[PDB]
């Protein structure tokens, strides 16, 4: 049938915070229970828009939604979220969250995040698996999937002390990994107690937040976190070059949480053995000025090389870089065609080369204030 | 050596106008002079006030649809454009003069259609970005957005951008 | 390929002017630029302010009474009108340029009748609706009533009509 | 059919000017457009504000005393006048264009008398009543006194005269 | 809404038509008398509907019209009546008769600068004691100063103020 | 009504004619002194016929006219008389003689900026103590300030105010 | 910041659109009422945030719009509402909808000089009793005169004045 | 001295740059409050340094800038800061950075006539509660109204008034 | 519905077809055509020239853009039928157009999803 006239219903909806900047996308993977209310097959990806379809695709009490509510508390981005069936032994659970080509012609586990584009038109640049990143074998599969996807993979640590978190970060150093060791404990309204969230979704919702108005060039290393209480372990920054718990963990290239009740994030540097790719900003800027160029250059591939083909795109690379200088993404650049690698033999196989040498803003991780108490303006008091 | 224009050309998106454009006009780069005569001087001294509004005419004697579809659209500075000109000279080899002119298409003026004459669609470009090159090397680079007025490589507004905090 | 006008034509109500109209003029579509120079820039940047007032001349060297009876009548935009022009090109087949121009007839200017010369009745149309087509497909569609300024199919004022609640 | 002026004539009081008037000019009927751009539109739309001031030149290369005695006399609209013109056409028979123009004689401008050239007394008529006929039937009837602006028989100001109580 | 605007105008004084005379009009400025009410607690002062201002209707004449100069300073008010008419054409020719029947007292006559070549002007002013504006055929305003009937859109607004108290 | 307007003017001072002198006139601004009457119950304030304002007739002269400068500041009022004349032509040549016989006191003489190349002007002002406007041959206004006769169209309006009381 | 500016505008009165009528707007001048505080010891007088001035929103119309003339001088305030809209285009085409929902009382109607050839204008004025400016989709101003809520950027500034005392 | 003059300008509000927005500035008019002292014996009245006038800094903006409209009428004074910058080029290219750091309260916002084709302007006004002008790198003015420090050329002039008494 | 014959309440015709349910779609299809067929008393028994089809399909658009102006329809398309128009159909006077448009649906069911929250309870302090 149908209805004529006004039919006043009575529903339960939350705040109207659904305003969506389509800037950063997050690849997520955690366990859940495929019930009747969870309308999502296990190993397939599901694009998420808000909490209303994160509660429709997966259940309320599922470990997806506990790791997906934390993202939408801070930034209302869009999430390419894959699920995984839970397992009994932790080795089979670690093998299932990785997944692979063990289906007929599909990708399971983390590998289904590689199907972000051509299914959803959202290639994930933020890779998280909260709780599972503390395992070594999952984080290595989290590692190798980031270089295939040009993404920042946010890792975890154990619940234990600082020594067992530094030792977890020594075997890494592969320029794409961002470790946050302190277990963020958070209040919930279901059981009226304090949970223990494994710190990934809060940093994932913070990387997607700082791209909305501060841009991808900016550092998310002193930003606020909403929907949060204290950490599992205290960690503070003090001064005087002592055994600070923050400085011991920054020197191991691990992010912490500093002020009261989960108030800030603290890490600038990736797990990188190379000194050039230390900061998170240089790794993100090199990965996010290119999709800002390769989109906008869906052309200049399979077109056909004319005489001024090279010139008409190297004046289009400059025009799509001068606006990056205008919005403060880069400091002064240079874009020019490569004179010696471009040759007539390379044109017959479609290969053409450019040089897009630029520089980026360094994040001010250390503002030093040299200060004394003089007695110079004491003659002002007379 | 005596040197004179021989041929011109016009590219927009790589879309060539080989035998299509009879006339084209680079923007008159004029600096904004104001006749300054203060006390203690008999004659006025002209002073820089930035540049004037750049303005680029070009013309086509046929309906091409590649020059017509860039008029009045909401994205200003979407007409990218390249003005080319080969200056031959007396002793053989030529000197290319390449200018790229990223602005909005200001007007389209089809003249009198008098049934036996040329069509002569006037165009006009309100130039935002301008970059003149002579003999493959840079002469001018004019973009008021970020203020990067540059003469033969060096940037003349580098002083004021440190003054204005830009 | 070099391309130039060969023949023109003019329809009003289907009433053809086959050998009657020597000259006709499409409206100069000019966008309303205002030279904007704020702080932090040396040159002005021109900006859209909508279009100018469209204005269409055509001419007839004889009293036809089909072009005279549409002057100054109380129904504005009753002169419907079609400007046609065939652009031939070098390689044979032509490209039709069809423009329909629904406005009021602004003025009728019969020139000097000098007893042995041509009559040359000037006309002028204050164009309200304008739609330029090249090669049978749409280029322009200009109607300020409802604000539907459209370039090659897409509507450029679709953004502001959601902003103004239209 | 191609159609062009061949001969002109001028009557005032039935006083013919058979071989006396080299040039004559009908008044430029221009409607008073004002470019109206309100909110919700990008281009201006022109609107009727009545007609302009009608103005009729004619010329005589000799002192006739029938065109001179109507200058500046106290009875405005005493110069009655008839402008005639025969439009021949290609296929033989002609189309008469008769206009009667009852106004005041505005100016008499005898040019330079250079002793061996033509006299060329310029005249100008400030037209009050104007009625253009083509092929023996009415085209225009313009009289602002009582407001009877009529196009091909029907009166276009019939709406406003009921509005203004006229 | 189609664009409309004034194209022509007219003026009647006691029946006779000034069909070739008046270059200018001014309907009376309808303005409410506002008192600034800011009080304890409230931030910005509101303005309150507390009566209308003085209505006054200028009109102008280029010639010595005995019909217009007859009604200056008569011992009876509302001996002058006057009817001001306009015609708003629209974009599709639908002309809209704006007629404003006022019944005021003629207040001021100043023949201005009688220069020789320049045309002369007789500015008039009417102390309006009754005003009634009609847009198409329907009565929009009907302002009785001396009576208690201020009719906006045909319904009396002063009568609604008495029912509220 | 046929369109009429001013074409030429003239001016007399005590009989003699300023037939080549005056570039400008100003007949006195006839304006009624209005008092805003709003009261209990009534909405808009009406304006009441309560006497005329100060009449003052400017005229102007380009040369040193001894006949005009003779009458400034005389010990007797209404020694200056003055007659202002206009001619309104119509559309059919029917010229209409607008004559305004005033009898005021000459009030103000200011020879303005005597620049060298620019022509000079002697602005005058007349404190009008009697005014009488005639449109064609018939007497429209006849303003006696000092007497109780304000004649509009030949009938006294101040006499009608005394019969009403 | 990219250069943006006004290109087109619109106006709503009680739902209906004046989509071809209004040539002009004026949003109300937001101005704080400043009292000059200079005292003993201090050199220059400071100005103190001590309430807002009278908000008043002019708008203009070329034709006789019955929808606009309906709301003059009604017995209830905030019967007029009105919505003023603008569109600021930017340099890259990103048009920004500036919408200003006011809810004032319509204050003044003056049809000005009705010359014949010249177009006529109906200037309006709105005694604003509520004002709410939105730049893109976010609420910048929300001015309650009659209530104690002056919301700048969505947070009440008058509520913060009560917590300080 | 080589001829110098303004060529370009800039404006900061709370850190962010209006690098394509502002067409106009006005630094606050520094004016001393003068009292006319003429007395017995002395001929002409002298004017006495007796405090400064009200400083007020206008600036203008063509687009809806949320950063500028955020600071109107806040409950705390000196929440608005603002930094006005100029660049004076000289005859030999030696550009001189004139920076004026003020810290006033934003006083007035009037979006003016929103005509359709004409660009719009948002005039601003700042009730200046602190002013500090620097010509090249050196501090010329430093005006504390609320404090007793009026520093001209880096030395306090109000402190010298206390040592004289 | 309401007191003493105060309202009418039906949107839908007696229609077994689900497309022609509402009274508005049946009236709009029947009352935009007499708004066209009047105003096109011509274009019948005239005589087919070369641009006969073009000069009326630009006149059908002009008598439909004012319907969009007065809010009668939402965005339309008017175009001549390319495959049904042929030279054999011209000899018997048959010419075809496509006046595919859409109409405003009447809001027969405004749903208001409403609850009483306790969100702005900290405003009362």
């Amino acid at each position: 049938s149908f209805f004529h006239g006004v039919t006043v219903t009575n529903v339960d909806i939350g705040a109207r915070t659904i305003a969506l900047p389509a800037s950063s996308v997050i690849g997520l993977c955690d366990v859940f229970t495929p019930g009747a209310q969870a309308s999502a097959k296990p190993n397939v990806p599901v694009l998420l828009t808000s909490k209303k379809d994160a509660a429709a695709a997966f259940g309320i009490g599922s470990s997806i939604y506990l790791a997906c509510e934390a993202i939408y508390n801070r930034a209302q981005a869009v999430i390419v979220a894959v699920g995984v069936e839970t397992a009994e032994t932790p080795e089979a659970q670690a093998s299932a969250v990785i997944g692979g080509i063990s289906a007929a012609g599909e990708r399971t586990g983390l590998q289904a995040l590689l199907d972000g584009k051509s299914r959803f038109n959202a290639q994930p640049r933020l890779l998280v698996a909260p709780g599972h990143s503390a395992q070594q074998a999952v984080a290595t599969a989290m590692d190798g999937l980031a270089e295939k996807l040009r993404a920042i993979a946010i890792l975890d640590g154990p619940n234990s002390t600082d020594e067992a978190a530094v030792a977890y970060a020594k075997n890494f150093g592969s320029k794409r990994l961002f470790m946050v060791d302190p277990g963020v404990q958070v209040w919930d309204s279901a059981t009226n107690a304090a949970r223990n969230a494994p710190a990934s979704a809060y940093a994932a919702g913070l990387f997607a937040w700082t791209d909305a108005e501060y841009g991808f060039w900016s550092s998310p290393s002193n930003k606020e976190i909403k929907g949060v209480t204290g950490t599992s372990r205290p960690v503070e920054f003090l001064d005087g070059d002592e055994t600070c718990r923050a400085n011991l963990l920054n020197n191991a290239n691990i992010a912490t949480i500093i002020r009261d009740d989960g108030y800030r994030l603290w890490g600038n540097r990736t797990l990188s053995s190379d000194s050039k790719w230390a900061f998170v900003t240089r790794v993100r800027t090199m990965d996010l000025v290119m999709d800002a160029i390769l989109a906008g250059h869906k052309w200049a591939v399979d077109r056909g090389i004319t005489k001024t083909y090279v010139k008409d795109v190297t004046e289009g690379l400059r025009a799509f870089m001068r606006d990056l200088k205008n919005q403060g993404a880069v400091i002064n650049f240079e874009v020019y065609a490569d004179p010696d690698l471009n040759s007539a033999s390379q044109l017959a196989q479609g290969k053409v080369y450019w040089n897009i040498r630029f520089t980026d803003v360094p994040p001010a991780e250390n503002p030093n204030f040299r200060v004394e108490v003089t007695d110079q303006w004491l003659t002002e008091v007379l | 050596i005596p040197q004179t224009l021989t041929n011109t050309n016009l590219f927009i998106d790589g879309v060539s106008f080989a035998g299509d454009v009879p006339s084209l006009t680079l923007p008159k780069l004029a600096v904004k002079t104001e006749q300054y005569r203060a006390g203690g001087m008999d004659a006025p001294v002209s002073i820089d006030m930035g540049l004037e509004a750049m303005e680029a005419k070009f013309s086509t004697n046929g309906a091409r649809r590649e020059a017509l579809n860039f008029f009045g659209l909401a994205d200003q500075s979407a007409f990218n454009g390249v003005f080319r000109g080969s200056f031959k000279g007396q002793k053989g080899a030529s000197v290319p003069v390449v200018a790229t002119l990223r602005g909005l298409l200001k007007e389209v003026d089809p003249g009198d259609w008098k049934a036996g004459e040329k069509a002569e669609f006037k165009y006009a470009v309100a130039v935002s970005y301008y970059k003149l090159e002579v003999d493959g090397r840079e002469v001018y680079e004019i973009d008021p957005v970020n203020g990067v007025r540059a003469i033969n490589g060096v940037d003349q507004l580098a002083g004021m951008r440190n003054d204005l905090g830009l």
